[PDB]
């Protein structure tokens, strides 16, 4: 079969890469001392978090090949509980990120004491803890079904508990992030558009510039990567679709899709910036 | 990547380009200069049209200068013009 062989070859090329740039990206980080920050803080959880993912994704491209689930229950849990990180700390991590430039650019003055390197840790632990308490349902119901053959599947104790899931989730982990997320940056635009210098120098100034650009395009290509995947399960939700056979390939597209954005991240840090790329070569070459 | 053409008293500045914004504007021997919100401040008159973004003034060599934008997420730049005879 094709389809099989195709989307194994898609998976396995998708985990080397974003194994590759993840960690290149976590050793400049945590190596050099010119790339200590504020922002790379939250950089560097995202990366672990797509590490992480990177770590649990070849035993999905094995169940995809043979159609068996042959590694336990143990290790089910474990990448069910992989793919839940992925889903949420991610978002989380991004609206951080947006609400610090928010602080950064338009209240200057007032918010100099809410940006130190030692707070910045109590926030990324406090987006850790919240995390684990959103994924801990499918961290317990986590098992295999059997149809000979076996899947690491979650088994609600049921449907109205799948519709349930689907609403929790869509409510958690697109409208609220993303509504906060247009505030911000609905107030940080009209800051831009009106003032002339921003922190009283031009270095400063163009400093600001790049970074709230480069911020702002991660979260473009976020949302572009998710959006049809939400799409695809509310249209599926709210009218009743019977399953055809094109409903199998739609989903596994929109399903690449959101795994491929993980891959994406560690590519835009390279043109978007410039220690990024100085350091790159600096340890590549 | 602007461009600035300088007129003739009346003197007379006009700029054209791919411009975003135009902050203050001045004429120099500083003989004169007008933020972009007409809080003019000499060391004649000075005006200014927004509309067409041109300056005008009412011996020596003078030169105009101005200051720019050509994006929303790009840095200050300033541009100097020609000379004129008076």
């Amino acid at each position: 079969l094709t389809s099989n062989a195709v989307l194994t070859f898609i998976y396995f090329v998708v985990c080397i890469i974003g194994l590759c740039g993840n960690t290149l990206v976590i050793y400049v980080i945590l190596r050099y001392a010119k790339m200590k920050t504020i922002t790379n803080i939250y950089i560097l959880n995202l990366a672990i978090a797509d590490e992480l993912f990177m770590l649990g994704l070849p035993f999905l491209a094995m169940q995809v090949a043979l159609v068996h689930w042959p590694f336990g229950k143990a290790i089910c849990r474990v990448v069910m509980t992989v793919d839940g990180i992925n889903q949420f700390t991610s978002i989380f991590c991004l609206t951080v990120m947006s609400i610090d430039r928010y602080l950064a650019v338009v209240h200057p003055i007032k918010s100099a004491k809410w940006r130190r390197p030692r707070t910045a840790k109590m926030i990324t632990m406090a987006v850790w803890g919240v995390s684990l308490l959103v994924i801990l349902p499918i961290m317990i119901y986590a098992g295999l079904r059997s149809n000979g053959r076996s899947s690491c599947t979650i088994n609600w104790p049921g449907g109205a508990w799948y519709t349930g899931f689907i609403i929790y989730t869509f409510i958690l982990g697109f409208l609220v992030p993303l509504t906060i997320i247009c505030l911000c940056y609905l107030f940080i635009i009209i800051k831009v558009k009106s003032v002339r210098l921003l922190s009283g120098s031009r270095e400063k100034d163009r400093n600001l510039r790049r970074v709230t650009r480069m911020v702002s395009i991660v979260v473009a290509v976020f949302i572009f990567c998710w959006l049809p995947f939400y799409i695809f399960n509310v249209s599926s939700v709210s009218m009743a679709i019977s399953p055809t056979p094109a409903l199998k390939g739609m989903f596994d597209f929109v399903v690449v899709l959101t795994y491929a954005n993980s891959c994406a991240n560690p590519i835009l840090y390279a043109f978007l910036s410039d220690n990024f790329k100085k350091s790159f070569q600096n340890v590549l070459c | 990547q602007v461009q600035l053409q300088e007129s003739g008293l009346r003197l007379s500045c006009a700029a054209s380009g791919t411009i975003f914004r135009l902050y203050d504007m001045g004429w120099y021997r500083l003989v004169a200069s007008i933020t972009s919100g007409g809080s003019t401040k000499y060391g004649f008159t000075i005006s200014r049209d927004n509309a067409k973004n041109t300056v005008y003034l009412q011996t020596a060599v003078y030169y105009c200068n101005a200051e720019y934008r050509t994006g929303i997420w790009e840095e200050l730049l300033d541009g100097w013009g020609q000379g004129t005879q008076v």
